[PDB]
């Protein structure tokens, strides 16, 4: 569980563009 | 399988901050730790935003997604 969840939430926001 | 972690992570942070400007910067903090990959940087910003104990959860909140190795070191840097 390393170097995978970070991009998940990080990119998630990148998609939200909030 | 890895998707809800984002909702629980974003929903939690929102439950604590409930703000937008703060989440924007905090969101910027994570974005930094991703590119620069400097735990020393996250701690600094996280503090400027977590200056108050109320925002303490941010440390335990982010840790999960934070590399297992960096998690421990993250603990060594933080007093809590």
């Amino acid at each position: 569980d390393d170097d995978r969840y970070l991009r998940e939430a990080i990119q998630e926001y990148d998609n939200i563009a909030k | 399988m890895d998707r809800k972690v984002a909702r629980e992570f974003r929903h939690k942070v929102d439950f604590l901050i409930e703000n937008d400007a703060e989440k924007d910067y905090l969101y910027d903090v994570l974005r930094m730790y991703h590119q620069t990959m400097d735990v020393a940087v996250l701690v600094g910003d996280l503090k400027l935003v977590i200056n108050e104990p109320s925002r303490l959860p941010l440390f335990d909140a982010i840790r999960p997604l934070i590399p297992l190795k960096h998690q421990v070191e993250y603990d060594q840097l933080t007093p809590r």
